[PDB]
């Protein structure tokens, strides 16, 4: 529609939604500084540019929608020190004095509920200069208590003030493999728990799946933080393409949970990068339509350490962006349907919403991603989503079947009893993931 | 929870609590006269964590030295860094109570009290929010348990939503230098559970095997013993006064590290351990210093780490160094050493990448951990606590003051129920 709201919350929120905004500011051509220098006019940075995401003020200046909010004072400060420090307003950067740690109860009751009425307040303020809000935008992070405990915090408030809001969502699961966390299975669960039935769409990415996507496609020998908000960074930019620019086929947000979420539950898309190439072997790839498609479905492409040959495919969504011929989608896609390994359902015959865009996206200079002719956003939903649902849920249950951490969280504020529930509406909604995906 | 107050009881805390000030104002880049040398945009911004902003441009610690020698303070205050700290606040008496608990926690400590909990609350009005109290004492002497574990009941007695990060002196069961050593530890421990939400051991015995086998130091004297110490303590508040990629709090070395109110002995640790000399025969490299942190010859404990197993482990890696490689060296001693962890908790060691480094050094790391083999020397000190109980010898220094023989009884008691609990969650 118009503008889009985004919020920034927890510790990963602060610095891959630092990512983000450096990536839009290269493809409108905006200034660090907060000016209007190499741009001037055309879709790249004119009329079409200032529109989303960012907003227009006035002495020629341009300041983004991002409101950060974060329980920790050492990363809001080390921001205000960096180049990116005339963007946003000074105002929109609420910090705190007392750290929440990774602990659920504090962020959600205690901490949690101090600066809840200071921050309602910067959204009321933020959406009455939007003509025509369309949706909202959030970046958790399970793991903690300021990405989880806040994050759940706020997104139950704000559903109840405005209700018929595409609330998009791109939190960070836990991996199922190498944690970094001791309490992180129990601020997986209690996030659920409020975030299914109030969330529209949450978009799941992995740590140790990117780790894969940069040592064995990028070659990187030392991946850091400052590479992994730069892919994250791409998939953003890839979904609201089609309104911040144009193309053949506009892709609205209210489109991605109509082809994707049929039912009123059930909103865990995935996402597999596609144009992962390095600067070494950028001369010895032809980037052509059939080999970007293939490389999709392809495990080693994926953000979520998960096995999508072992599920079924319910409902795809495929974002072309870059110079993309057309008929050459319809192709591409129909010799992946005919290789008797996506499975799809009864009731779909198609299932393969398609985004021509005709921006060509670019990258970020602190990577080893070159610009590239053409790029694919892949947005599916498996049935093997829920392989990864049940490590979390058995590392759970280990912890509560003795009472590990439960102090924590009743010397704070929460009964013992939600945990149970908690488990419940989890397990429940396993449940129905593998016999609805059984016989779709 | 920003500014932490650190204080200091007894003769063996004042040692090694002035020279923790030592590295703090070298990392900073403060004179031991109080104008500042060097500030940065990373150092500068976080200066009021353990230093208050005063007058012309002056920087004064908040520490507290309170102890019952005078010779302690007059050895300190007559040197070249007692200069930094105030003048209020050096709290001694006129009697010493030598190595006796009752002497320094109703005899001669309870002359005080009022005069050390009066500079308490000074400081803590002239700070926005408090955040910890560290607190180094020792265990066997007579001002840093009698009275040290007394003032850890008033601190939080004031301030319950207080962390109480104390760094106690376990006794060494190898070749004592006092002999009513067990009465004054078991009587610590009595008042240490019930206080204090998370502590370290540390002894002796470990830290004369470190400076003669890696550091190859021949006779190493006290002074070489404080480098240890104050290495650990400096490394685990980093994060607070540093940014970087996963910082830390100190309620977040509670809550992945405490997993009961009873069970909170933590395993402290350094690395790497370079000699004079070594400095191009030895790598600095992640998986260097993993091998280090996970020995058995690099802890400052007197137990095997080997016969118990681990339950929380929290490790901080600071300098130049790779999420990369911090995570994939970590599941590699997991994977190989499954035994030394326990399978009730799949997650029991937890990453901390820091961004910063230490002058001088390119790649530090810390080791801390609780696993199930603290139990061990909790059964030295009871077994030589009960064979000189049953006697009745040294009892008369105790009794003639205030003591009861049912205190006693309940102290030991309390000893025997914190190994049982060990053995439960081990299994
Ligand atoms: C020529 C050269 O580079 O010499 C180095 C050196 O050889 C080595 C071996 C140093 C040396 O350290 C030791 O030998 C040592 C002695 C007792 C206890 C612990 C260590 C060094 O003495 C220590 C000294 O450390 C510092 O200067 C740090 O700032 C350090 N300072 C102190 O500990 C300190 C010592 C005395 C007075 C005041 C401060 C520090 C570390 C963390 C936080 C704050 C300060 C350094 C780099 C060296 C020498 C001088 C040989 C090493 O230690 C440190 C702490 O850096 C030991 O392994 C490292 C690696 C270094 O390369
Ligand atoms: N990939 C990636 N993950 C991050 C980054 N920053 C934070 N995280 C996430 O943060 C988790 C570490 O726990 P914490 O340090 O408590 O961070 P948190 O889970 O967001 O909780 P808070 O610090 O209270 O906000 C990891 O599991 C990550 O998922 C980042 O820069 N990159
Ligand atoms: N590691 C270490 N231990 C010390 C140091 N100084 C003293 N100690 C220990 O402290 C104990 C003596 O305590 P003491 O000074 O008599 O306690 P006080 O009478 O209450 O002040 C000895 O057993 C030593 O092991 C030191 O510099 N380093
Ligand atoms: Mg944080």
């Amino acid at each position: 529609m118009r503008e889009v709201i985004s919020i920034n919350v927890g510790q990963a929120g602060c610095q891959i939604g630092n990512a983000c905004w450096e990536l839009y500011s290269l493809e409108h051509g905006i200034k660090p500084d907060g000016h209007l220098e190499d741009g001037l006019s055309k879709p790249k940075g004119g009329e079409e540019g200032f529109s989303t995401f960012f907003h227009e003020t006035g002495y020629g200046k341009f300041v983004p929608r991002a409101i950060y909010v974060d329980l920790e004072p050492n990363v809001i400060d080390e921001v205000r020190n960096g180049p990116y420090k005339d963007l946003f307003h000074p105002e929109q950067l609420i910090s705190g004095k007392e750290d929440a740690a990774n602990n659920y109860a504090r962020g959600h009751y205690t901490v949690g509920r101090e600066i809840l009425g200071d921050v309602l307040d910067r959204i009321r303020k933020l959406a009455d200069q939007c003509d025509g809000l369309q949706g909202f935008l959030f970046t958790h992070s399970l793991g903690g208590g300021t990405g989880s405990g806040l994050g759940s915090l706020l997104l139950e408030e704000l559903s109840a003030e405005y209700g018929k809001k595409s609330k998009l969502e791109f939190a960070v699961y836990p991996a199922p493999q190498v944690s970094t966390s001791v309490v992180e299975p129990y601020n997986t669960v209690l996030t659920t728990h409020t975030t299914l039935e109030h969330a529209d769409c949450t978009f799941m990415v992995d740590n140790e799946a990117i780790y894969d996507m940069c040592k064995r496609n990028l070659d990187i020998p030392r991946p850091s933080f400052a590479n992994l908000n730069n892919l994250i960074a791409q998939v953003v930019s890839s979904v609201t393409a089609s309104l911040r620019f144009d193309g053949s086929l506009n892709v609205d947000l209210n489109e991605f949970q109509t082809n994707l979420v049929p039912y009123p539950r059930i909103h865990f898309p995935l996402v597999s990068y596609s144009p992962v190439l390095s600067k070494s072997k950028a001369f010895h790839e032809s980037n052509s339509v059939s080999e970007i498609t293939n490389a999709c479905f392809e495990p080693g492409n994926q953000m979520v350490k998960c096995d999508p040959r072992d599920g079924k495919y319910m409902a795809t969504c495929l974002l072309y962006r870059g110079d993309v011929v057309t008929r050459d989608v319809q192709r591409a896609v129909e010799q992946v349907k005919n290789k008797k390994t996506v499975q799809l359902v009864d009731w779909c015959p198609t299932g393969f919403k398609i985004g021509i865009c005709y921006e060509p996206p670019t990258a970020t200079p602190n990577s080893q991603l070159a610009t590239v002719d053409r790029a694919v956003c892949m947005l599916s939903n498996t049935t093997s989503i829920a392989e990864a649902w049940k490590r979390i849920d058995r590392k759970f249950d280990l912890m509560y079947a003795k009472r590990a951490f439960v102090h924590w969280y009743v010397g704070e504020g929460m009964e013992e009893g939600e945990f149970t529930e908690a488990r419940e509406d989890l397990a429940a909604l396993e449940r129905d993931y593998i016999e609805v995906g059984a016989d779709s | 929870m920003r500014e932490i107050i650190h204080i200091s009881t007894g003769q063996c805390g004042n040692q090694i609590g002035a020279k923790f000030w030592e590295v703090i104002c070298d990392e900073h880049g403060l004179d031991f006269n109080g104008t500042y040398h060097g500030h940065d945009d990373i150092q500068k911004e976080r200066l009021n964590v353990y230093f208050n902003e005063a007058s012309s441009g002056k920087w004064v610690p908040r520490s507290i030295n309170v102890d019952l020698e005078p010779g302690t303070i007059d050895a300190v205050r007559n040197s070249a860094i007692g200069n930094l700290f105030r003048p209020d606040n050096y709290i001694f008496g006129q009697s010493s109570a030598g190595n006796v608990w009752a002497k320094g926690h109703y005899t001669e400590g309870a002359e005080l009290v009022d005069s050390v909990m009066d500079v308490i609350r000074r400081e803590a009005e002239g700070c926005d929010s408090l955040q910890g109290f560290q607190i180094t004492h020792s265990l066997g002497g007579g001002t840093g348990s009698g009275m040290g574990t007394l003032l850890i009941s008033k601190i939080r007695e004031e301030f319950p939503d207080r962390m109480m990060a104390t760094f106690s002196v376990l006794p060494s069961p190898k070749t004592s230098d006092t002999v009513v050593e067990p009465y004054n530890a078991t009587l610590s421990v009595h008042q240490l559970v019930e206080h204090s939400d998370e502590t370290f051991c540390i002894d002796n015995e470990a830290l004369y095997d470190i400076c003669q086998r890696t550091l190859k130091l021949n006779q190493p004297s006290y002074g070489d013993l404080n480098h240890l110490v104050s290495s650990v303590m400096s490394g685990v508040t980093t994060s607070l006064r540093y940014p970087g990629q996963l910082n830390s709090d100190l309620r977040k070395l509670a809550v992945n590290l405490v997993p009961f109110p009873r069970l909170h002995f933590f395993m402290v640790g350094f690395a790497p351990l370079t000699a004079i000399g070594s400095q191009s025969f030895r790598s600095l490299t992640v998986p260097e210093l993993t091998q280090q942190m996970f020995d058995a010859k690099n802890m400052m404990a007197a137990a095997d780490p080997r016969n118990g197993r681990y339950l929380t482990v929290a490790a901080f890696f600071r300098g130049k160094v790779s999420v990369k490689e911090v995570e994939d060296e970590m599941h590699k001693v997991q994977s190989k050493n499954s035994d030394y962890f326990v399978e009730w908790i799949p997650n029991n060691v937890q990453t901390a990448v820091c961004s910063v480094a230490p002058q001088g050094l390119d790649m530090a790391a810390t080791f801390i951990a609780n696993s199930t083999s603290i139990q061990e020397l909790f059964k030295r000190v009871g077994d030589q606590f009960s064979a000189m109980f049953k006697r009745k010898a040294f009892l008369h220094w105790y009794t003639s003051e205030g003591m009861d023989e049912l205190e006693f009884s309940e102290a030991e008691s309390n000893m025997n129920d914190l190994v049982s609990e060990y053995q439960q969650y081990q299994e």
